[PDB]
């Protein structure tokens, strides 16, 4: 089924209803009026980023063998996996972009709802995730609440509750014990029969909406567009 | 935030 869609719950409501359950939502009405909605375009990125330094993801997954990882500048990145036809899918993930670049703060907010944690504001990981069409985060799970914020771009999201990891096939060794074995689009099911009667939920997420991934809960991210995320990583 | 480590 679809993950839910409401307009600025209460803290209270989003609380009882999602937080503390553990449930999926997203939060409309929230995100729509950060200054990055209208104007984060390429041209902006270019203007404020390109000179800075950043990691990038090369290739299809990072569970694939070929992938590595690499530092260009922004502008590298730009030219060479977004707007000239790229070679290879080059993924600008999982990176503190906003501490590295303050001026980019001010575009963004915390949402409010974060406050409803047991942790302090400062510990709070706000990440970026800018990449062309076709970028795959794996099936995985992460050890703290998360608010994903669709900036540009829309995501086909996935979403496996916890109960479920069995039917996942989480990887056996340590550095990918967060990480399922399946391609969710493409699953092996003679070697992973499990995953195809679990159940999930999807969506596809689209400028100014925010998605609640529940701490734990296994998330699988394809980009449809170029796209830009931040995520809000708390407790 | 790493899911990549
Ligand atoms: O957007 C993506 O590719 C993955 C996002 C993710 O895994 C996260 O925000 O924790
Ligand atoms: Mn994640």
């Amino acid at each position: 089924s679809t993950v839910p869609r409401l307009h600025r719950p209460s803290l209270q409501h989003f609380r009882e209803q999602f937080l503390v359950p553990g449930r999926p939502v997203i939060l409309k009405g929230v995100a729509d009026h950060w200054p990055a909605m209208q104007k984060w375009s390429l041209e902006y990125i270019q203007e404020i980023a390109g000179a800075r330094t950043v990691p990038v993801e090369v290739g299809s997954r990072y569970t694939d063998e070929e992938w590595s990882q690499t530092l260009m500048t922004v502008n590298e990145f730009i030219s060479k996996y977004i707007v000239n036809e790229p070679r290879d899918v080059g993924y600008l993930a999982q990176h503190q972009l906003f501490d590295q670049i303050p001026e980019l703060k001010q575009d963004i907010s915390i949402p409010d709802y974060c406050s409803l944690g047991d942790g302090e504001e400062e510990e709070i990981t706000i990440c970026a995730w800018f990449g062309p069409q076709g970028t795959i985060s794996p099936l995985h799970q992460d050890p703290q609440q998360n608010f994903l914020v669709q900036v540009m771009g829309r995501k086909y999201i996935r979403l496996y509750s916890p109960q479920e990891s069995g039917a996942l096939y989480p990887h056996d060794t340590h550095l990918l014990h967060n990480t399922s074995q399946v391609d969710v689009e493409n699953p092996d099911l003679e070697k992973f029969p499990k995953f195809a009667k679990a159940p999930f939920l999807s969506c596809i997420l689209s400028p100014g909406e925010i998605l609640f991934i529940p701490v734990k809960y296994w998330h699988y991210v394809r980009a449809l567009d170029l796209s830009f995320s931040v995520s809000f990583w708390w407790s | 935030c790493a899911r990549a480590y």
